[PDB]
Protein backbone atom coordinates (compact mmCIF):
# COMPACT_ATOMS: atom_id res chain seq x y z
CA UNK A 1 0.00 0.00 0.00
CA UNK A 2 1.33 3.03 -0.60
CA UNK A 3 1.54 6.00 2.02
CA UNK A 4 1.63 9.97 0.77
CA UNK A 5 3.41 12.27 3.21
CA UNK A 6 0.50 14.39 5.56
CA UNK A 7 1.10 18.20 4.16
CA UNK A 8 -0.69 21.09 6.00
CA UNK A 9 -3.79 22.90 5.70
CA UNK A 10 -4.10 25.58 2.52
CA UNK B 1 19.14 29.70 31.92
CA UNK B 2 15.84 31.78 32.14
CA UNK B 3 11.99 30.25 31.91
CA UNK B 4 10.06 32.27 29.47
CA UNK B 5 6.91 33.34 30.29
CA UNK B 6 4.63 30.48 28.51
CA UNK B 7 6.69 27.49 30.32
CA UNK B 8 5.98 29.05 34.07
CA UNK B 9 2.62 27.03 34.40
CA UNK B 10 3.62 23.61 33.76
CA UNK B 11 2.76 20.16 34.87
CA UNK B 12 5.36 17.18 35.67
CA UNK B 13 5.37 14.22 33.33
CA UNK B 14 6.02 10.12 33.76
CA UNK B 15 9.70 9.49 32.25
CA UNK B 16 8.86 7.25 29.09
CA UNK B 17 10.46 3.80 27.78
CA UNK B 18 11.63 5.88 24.53
CA UNK B 19 12.05 9.87 23.14
CA UNK B 20 11.77 11.56 20.15
CA UNK B 21 14.53 12.64 18.02
CA UNK B 22 15.34 15.94 17.02
CA UNK B 23 17.52 16.79 14.06
CA UNK B 24 18.48 20.01 13.51
CA UNK B 25 19.69 19.56 9.74
CA UNK B 26 22.07 21.98 8.02
CA UNK B 27 23.17 21.92 3.80
CA UNK B 28 26.64 21.70 3.30
CA UNK B 29 26.55 25.60 2.79
CA UNK B 30 24.51 26.10 5.05
CA UNK B 31 25.07 28.13 8.96
CA UNK B 32 22.21 27.52 11.64
CA UNK B 33 19.77 29.99 12.38
CA UNK B 34 21.78 31.45 15.94
CA UNK B 35 20.64 30.71 19.21
CA UNK B 36 18.36 27.76 18.24
CA UNK B 37 19.13 25.42 20.95
CA UNK B 38 17.62 27.98 23.62
CA UNK B 39 14.55 28.60 20.88
CA UNK B 40 14.10 25.06 19.76
CA UNK B 41 14.51 24.00 23.30
CA UNK B 42 11.70 26.23 24.99
CA UNK B 43 9.35 25.92 21.55
CA UNK B 44 9.64 22.02 22.17
CA UNK B 45 9.15 21.76 25.91
CA UNK B 46 6.08 23.98 25.66
CA UNK B 47 4.17 21.54 23.11
CA UNK B 48 5.59 18.72 25.10
CA UNK B 49 3.37 20.47 27.92
CA UNK B 50 0.38 20.72 25.31
CA UNK B 51 0.26 17.12 24.48
CA UNK B 52 0.70 16.23 27.63
CA UNK B 53 -2.09 18.30 29.15
CA UNK B 54 -4.52 16.97 26.40
CA UNK B 55 -3.59 13.60 27.23
CA UNK B 56 -4.34 14.24 30.91
CA UNK B 57 -7.22 15.90 29.91
CA UNK B 58 -8.85 12.96 28.59
CA UNK B 59 -7.77 10.22 30.78
CA UNK B 60 -4.14 8.91 30.21
CA UNK B 61 -2.32 11.35 32.75
CA UNK B 62 0.73 13.39 32.35
CA UNK B 63 1.94 11.56 29.69
CA UNK B 64 3.63 13.37 26.57
CA UNK B 65 6.12 12.88 24.15
CA UNK B 66 9.46 12.23 25.92
CA UNK B 67 12.82 14.43 24.84
CA UNK B 68 16.25 13.66 25.56
CA UNK B 69 17.14 16.39 28.01
CA UNK B 70 20.65 17.76 27.89
CA UNK B 71 20.74 20.40 30.70
CA UNK B 72 18.22 22.41 32.73
CA UNK B 73 15.52 23.75 30.03
CA UNK B 74 17.55 22.70 27.39
CA UNK B 75 17.11 19.24 24.62
CA UNK B 76 19.78 17.43 23.21
CA UNK B 77 18.88 17.98 19.84
CA UNK B 78 21.43 16.41 16.98
CA UNK B 79 23.36 19.17 14.48
CA UNK B 80 23.44 17.80 11.04
CA UNK B 81 25.82 18.81 8.56
CA UNK B 82 24.60 16.85 5.03
CA UNK B 83 26.09 15.98 2.49
CA UNK B 84 25.02 18.38 -0.12
CA UNK B 85 23.84 21.50 -0.13
CA UNK B 86 20.32 22.88 1.37
CA UNK B 87 18.97 23.49 -2.34
CA UNK B 88 19.39 18.89 -2.74
CA UNK B 89 16.38 18.92 0.04
CA UNK B 90 13.79 20.96 -0.72
CA UNK B 91 10.13 20.88 0.25
CA UNK B 92 9.16 19.63 -3.22
CA UNK B 93 9.94 16.64 -5.68
CA UNK B 94 12.02 14.35 -2.75
CA UNK B 95 13.60 16.47 -0.16
CA UNK B 96 12.40 15.30 2.36
CA UNK B 97 13.00 11.66 1.52
CA UNK B 98 16.43 12.38 0.39
CA UNK B 99 16.51 14.15 3.98
CA UNK B 100 15.50 11.10 5.69
CA UNK B 101 17.66 8.49 4.05
CA UNK B 102 20.72 10.19 5.07
CA UNK B 103 20.20 10.49 8.48
CA UNK B 104 18.68 7.03 8.49
CA UNK B 105 22.68 6.34 7.59
CA UNK B 106 23.70 8.82 10.42
CA UNK B 107 21.45 6.55 12.68
CA UNK B 108 22.57 3.21 11.93
CA UNK B 109 26.59 4.50 12.25
CA UNK B 110 25.38 6.37 16.08
CA UNK B 111 23.05 3.92 17.24
CA UNK B 112 23.55 5.80 20.75
CA UNK B 113 22.19 8.88 19.38
CA UNK B 114 18.70 7.44 17.92
CA UNK B 115 15.96 6.94 20.87
CA UNK B 116 13.22 6.14 19.32
CA UNK B 117 11.53 5.51 15.74
CA UNK B 118 10.22 8.72 15.65
CA UNK B 119 12.06 11.93 14.45
CA UNK B 120 11.19 15.88 13.84
CA UNK B 121 13.86 17.32 11.69
CA UNK B 122 14.04 20.74 11.40
CA UNK B 123 15.80 23.03 8.33
CA UNK B 124 16.26 26.48 8.30
CA UNK B 125 14.60 28.84 5.97
CA UNK B 126 15.58 29.47 2.63
CA UNK B 127 17.05 32.91 1.76
CA UNK B 128 16.38 34.43 -1.59
CA UNK B 129 13.54 36.45 -3.67
CA UNK B 130 10.66 33.82 -2.34
CA UNK B 131 11.77 33.20 0.93
CA UNK B 132 13.43 34.63 4.06
CA UNK B 133 13.06 35.04 7.87
CA UNK B 134 10.48 37.63 7.15
CA UNK B 135 8.55 34.44 5.22
CA UNK B 136 10.09 31.55 5.70
CA UNK B 137 9.98 28.79 3.08
CA UNK B 138 11.87 25.97 1.07
CA UNK B 139 12.48 23.32 2.88
CA UNK B 140 10.34 20.05 3.88
CA UNK B 141 7.47 20.87 6.25
CA UNK B 142 5.06 17.24 6.48
CA UNK B 143 4.69 14.31 7.96
CA UNK B 144 6.35 11.44 5.96
CA UNK B 145 5.59 8.35 8.19
CA UNK B 146 7.23 8.61 11.63
CA UNK B 147 9.36 11.21 10.70
CA UNK B 148 8.37 14.89 10.47
CA UNK B 149 10.16 18.02 9.29
CA UNK B 150 9.87 21.54 9.96
CA UNK B 151 11.79 24.92 9.74
CA UNK B 152 14.04 27.36 12.02
CA UNK B 153 13.86 31.17 11.37
CA UNK B 154 15.60 34.09 13.47
CA UNK B 155 12.48 35.20 15.00
CA UNK B 156 11.44 31.79 15.87
CA UNK B 157 11.06 32.51 19.51
CA UNK B 158 8.23 31.97 22.05
CA UNK B 159 8.59 35.16 23.90
CA UNK B 160 5.84 36.12 20.54
CA UNK B 161 3.40 33.54 21.59
CA UNK B 162 0.28 35.17 20.85
CA UNK B 163 1.12 38.50 20.43
CA UNK B 164 -0.62 40.89 18.14
CA UNK B 165 2.33 41.53 16.06
CA UNK B 166 3.80 40.42 12.85
CA UNK B 167 6.27 38.38 14.80
CA UNK B 168 3.66 36.84 16.91
CA UNK B 169 1.36 35.78 13.63
CA UNK B 170 4.63 34.41 11.82
CA UNK B 171 4.67 32.42 14.94
CA UNK B 172 1.42 30.70 15.57
CA UNK B 173 1.46 30.17 11.41
CA UNK B 174 5.39 28.05 11.78
CA UNK B 175 4.93 26.88 15.41
CA UNK B 176 1.18 25.47 15.03
CA UNK B 177 2.95 24.02 11.56
CA UNK B 178 5.38 22.39 13.48
CA UNK B 179 2.85 21.29 16.07
CA UNK B 180 1.18 19.55 13.48
CA UNK B 181 3.81 18.13 11.35
CA UNK B 182 4.98 16.18 14.81
CA UNK B 183 1.33 14.86 15.52
CA UNK B 184 1.83 13.32 12.04
CA UNK B 185 5.29 11.78 13.03
CA UNK B 186 3.16 10.83 16.53
CA UNK B 187 1.09 8.61 14.04
CA UNK B 188 -2.10 10.80 13.80
CA UNK B 189 -4.03 11.76 10.55
CA UNK B 190 -5.78 15.09 9.90
CA UNK B 191 -9.36 15.45 12.07
CA UNK B 192 -11.97 17.66 12.47
CA UNK B 193 -13.36 18.79 16.12
CA UNK B 194 -17.22 17.51 16.67
CA UNK B 195 -19.74 20.49 16.91
CA UNK B 196 -19.61 20.36 20.86
CA UNK B 197 -16.05 19.96 20.72
CA UNK B 198 -15.92 23.10 18.82
CA UNK B 199 -17.58 24.97 21.11
CA UNK B 200 -15.68 23.87 24.27
CA UNK B 201 -12.03 23.66 23.39
CA UNK B 202 -11.73 25.14 19.83
CA UNK B 203 -9.95 24.09 16.93
CA UNK B 204 -8.60 20.50 16.39
CA UNK B 205 -4.88 20.63 15.84
CA UNK B 206 -4.69 18.19 13.06
CA UNK B 207 -7.58 20.12 11.33
CA UNK B 208 -6.58 23.61 10.78
CA UNK B 209 -4.80 24.32 14.45
CA UNK B 210 -1.61 24.56 12.29
CA UNK B 211 -3.25 28.17 12.12
CA UNK B 212 -4.63 29.07 15.51
CA UNK B 213 -2.14 27.36 17.96
CA UNK B 214 -0.68 29.82 19.90
CA UNK B 215 -3.44 32.43 19.35
CA UNK B 216 -7.11 31.04 19.51
CA UNK B 217 -8.01 27.93 21.37
CA UNK B 218 -6.30 24.58 20.14
CA UNK B 219 -7.09 21.16 21.17
CA UNK B 220 -6.46 17.43 20.81
CA UNK B 221 -9.22 15.03 19.45
CA UNK B 222 -10.19 12.46 21.78
CA UNK B 223 -9.43 10.10 18.45
CA UNK B 224 -6.19 11.50 17.96
CA UNK B 225 -5.28 10.73 22.16
CA UNK B 226 -6.51 7.48 21.68
CA UNK B 227 -3.94 7.00 18.62
CA UNK B 228 -1.24 8.83 20.82
CA UNK B 229 -1.57 6.14 23.99
CA UNK B 230 -0.17 3.73 21.33
CA UNK B 231 2.91 5.54 20.23
CA UNK B 232 5.90 4.31 21.19
CA UNK B 233 7.56 7.49 22.72
CA UNK B 234 4.14 7.99 25.22
CA UNK B 235 5.13 4.32 26.38
CA UNK B 236 5.14 3.90 30.18
CA UNK B 237 5.19 0.12 29.70
CA UNK B 238 9.16 -0.70 28.48
CA UNK B 239 7.99 -4.31 28.05
CA UNK B 240 5.70 -3.32 24.78
CA UNK B 241 7.56 -3.41 21.44
CA UNK B 242 6.57 -1.08 18.81
CA UNK B 243 5.51 -1.24 14.91
CA UNK B 244 6.88 -4.48 14.27
CA UNK B 245 5.24 -7.43 12.25
CA UNK B 246 1.64 -6.14 10.15
CA UNK B 247 -1.52 -5.10 11.54
CA UNK B 248 -3.59 -8.31 11.79
CA UNK B 249 -7.10 -8.04 12.92
CA UNK B 250 -10.49 -9.78 11.59
CA UNK B 251 -13.59 -7.63 11.91
CA UNK B 252 -17.09 -9.38 11.37
CA UNK B 253 -20.54 -8.84 11.45
CA UNK B 254 -20.33 -5.11 11.56
CA UNK B 255 -23.42 -3.08 11.15
CA UNK B 256 -24.23 0.54 10.92
CA UNK B 257 -27.71 1.72 11.14
CA UNK B 258 -29.33 5.28 11.10
CA UNK B 259 -32.54 5.22 13.44
CA UNK B 260 -32.88 9.17 13.88
CA UNK B 261 -30.07 11.23 14.53
CA UNK B 262 -27.68 8.31 15.76
CA UNK B 263 -25.82 6.23 13.54
CA UNK B 264 -25.32 2.89 15.65
CA UNK B 265 -22.16 1.12 14.78
CA UNK B 266 -21.53 -2.34 16.14
CA UNK B 267 -19.77 -5.49 15.17
CA UNK B 268 -16.64 -8.18 16.31
CA UNK B 269 -12.94 -8.35 16.48
CA UNK B 270 -9.77 -10.90 16.86
CA UNK B 271 -6.25 -10.27 16.34
CA UNK B 272 -3.06 -12.04 17.85
CA UNK B 273 -2.77 -8.92 20.24
CA UNK B 274 -4.62 -6.69 22.05
CA UNK B 275 -6.44 -3.84 20.37
CA UNK B 276 -6.46 -1.22 22.62
CA UNK B 277 -9.53 1.41 20.91
CA UNK B 278 -11.25 1.85 17.96
CA UNK B 279 -11.64 5.75 15.77
CA UNK B 280 -14.57 6.04 13.08
CA UNK B 281 -14.19 8.89 11.11
CA UNK B 282 -16.65 10.63 8.87
CA UNK B 283 -16.10 12.56 6.25
CA UNK B 284 -17.16 13.62 2.51
CA UNK B 285 -15.66 12.98 -0.75
CA UNK B 286 -12.75 13.34 -1.95
CA UNK B 287 -11.50 10.98 0.35
CA UNK B 288 -7.66 10.92 0.08
CA UNK B 289 -5.06 11.23 2.89
CA UNK B 290 -4.63 15.01 2.39
CA UNK B 291 -8.49 15.77 1.46
CA UNK B 292 -9.50 14.64 5.08
CA UNK B 293 -9.32 17.63 6.93
CA UNK B 294 -13.57 17.47 7.42
CA UNK B 295 -13.04 14.39 8.90
CA UNK B 296 -14.93 14.27 12.19
CA UNK B 297 -13.78 11.91 14.47
CA UNK B 298 -15.02 9.65 17.51
CA UNK B 299 -13.11 7.13 19.62
CA UNK B 300 -14.19 4.25 21.86
CA UNK B 301 -11.90 1.99 23.90
CA UNK B 302 -11.64 -1.67 23.55
CA UNK B 303 -8.59 -3.47 24.97
CA UNK B 304 -9.03 -7.23 24.42
CA UNK B 305 -7.33 -9.45 21.66
CA UNK B 306 -10.99 -10.47 20.62
CA UNK B 307 -14.51 -8.96 21.44
CA UNK B 308 -17.69 -6.72 20.49
CA UNK B 309 -17.54 -3.14 19.81
CA UNK B 310 -20.58 -0.70 19.79
CA UNK B 311 -20.81 3.10 19.42
CA UNK B 312 -23.38 6.01 19.23
CA UNK B 313 -22.92 8.53 17.35
CA UNK B 314 -24.95 11.98 17.03
CA UNK B 315 -25.38 13.35 13.84
CA UNK B 316 -25.60 16.99 14.82
CA UNK B 317 -21.75 16.35 15.83
CA UNK B 318 -21.24 16.33 12.36
CA UNK B 319 -19.54 19.71 11.74
CA UNK B 320 -18.84 20.54 8.22
CA UNK B 321 -20.39 17.84 6.08
CA UNK B 322 -22.25 19.14 3.60
CA UNK B 323 -22.50 16.36 0.68
CA UNK B 324 -24.63 14.02 -0.18
CA UNK B 325 -22.10 11.34 0.05
CA UNK B 326 -20.24 10.42 2.80
CA UNK B 327 -17.99 7.51 4.07
CA UNK B 328 -17.47 5.96 7.55
CA UNK B 329 -13.97 4.66 8.44
CA UNK B 330 -13.28 2.11 11.15
CA UNK B 331 -9.59 2.18 12.54
CA UNK B 332 -8.90 -0.73 14.92
CA UNK B 333 -5.55 0.69 17.41
CA UNK B 334 -3.17 -2.23 18.22
CA UNK B 335 -0.81 -2.14 21.40
CA UNK B 336 2.16 -2.08 18.98
CA UNK B 337 0.98 0.92 17.25
CA UNK B 338 -0.21 -0.76 13.93
CA UNK B 339 -3.46 0.13 13.03
CA UNK B 340 -5.78 -0.73 10.22
CA UNK B 341 -9.37 0.42 8.51
CA UNK B 342 -12.21 -0.71 6.70
CA UNK B 343 -14.84 1.80 4.93
CA UNK B 344 -17.97 2.23 4.19
CA UNK B 345 -19.68 4.33 2.04
CA UNK B 346 -23.28 5.97 2.22
CA UNK B 347 -25.88 8.50 0.63
CA UNK B 348 -27.85 10.84 2.57
CA UNK B 349 -30.57 10.50 -0.71
CA UNK B 350 -30.12 7.10 -0.81
CA UNK B 351 -29.39 6.26 2.68
CA UNK B 352 -29.12 2.43 3.47
CA UNK B 353 -28.10 0.60 6.58
CA UNK B 354 -24.83 -1.80 6.08
CA UNK B 355 -25.09 -5.47 7.23
CA UNK B 356 -22.62 -7.41 4.79
C1 LIG C 1 0.39 24.21 5.53
O1 LIG C 1 0.51 25.23 6.53
C2 LIG C 1 1.87 25.48 6.89
C3 LIG C 1 1.80 26.50 8.00
O2 LIG C 1 1.15 25.96 9.15
C4 LIG C 1 2.65 25.96 5.67
O3 LIG C 1 2.11 27.20 5.23
C5 LIG C 1 2.56 24.92 4.57
O4 LIG C 1 3.06 25.51 3.36
C6 LIG C 1 4.27 24.99 2.86
O5 LIG C 1 5.36 25.42 3.65
C7 LIG C 1 6.62 24.89 3.21
C8 LIG C 1 7.66 25.35 4.21
O6 LIG C 1 8.96 24.92 3.84
C9 LIG C 1 6.91 25.37 1.79
O7 LIG C 1 7.08 26.78 1.79
C10 LIG C 1 5.76 24.98 0.87
O8 LIG C 1 5.98 25.52 -0.43
C11 LIG C 1 4.44 25.49 1.43
O9 LIG C 1 3.36 25.03 0.62
C12 LIG C 1 1.10 24.61 4.25
N1 LIG C 1 1.01 23.52 3.29
C13 LIG C 1 0.56 23.68 2.04
C14 LIG C 1 0.48 22.44 1.20
O10 LIG C 1 0.21 24.78 1.61
CA1 LIG D 1 -12.81 14.50 2.61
Amino acid sequence: RPYSPRPTSH
Amino acid sequence: VTVPDALKDRIALKKTARQLNIVYFLGSDTEPVPDYERRLSELLLYLQQFYGKEMQRHGYGARSFGLDIKSPGRVNIIEYKAKNPAAHYPYENGGGWKAAQELDEFFKAHPDRKKSQHTLIIMPTWNDEKNGPDNPGGVPFYGMGRNCFALDYPAFDIKHLGQKTREGRLLTKWYGGMAAALGHGLNLPHNHQTASDGKKYGTALMGSGNYTFGTSPTFLTPASCALLDACEVFSVTPSQQFYEGKPEVEVGDVAISFKGDQILVSGNYKSPQTVKALNVYIQDPPYAVNQDYDAVSFSRRLGKKSGKFSMKIDKKELEGLNNNEFRISLMFILANGLHMQKHFTFHWDALQDYRD
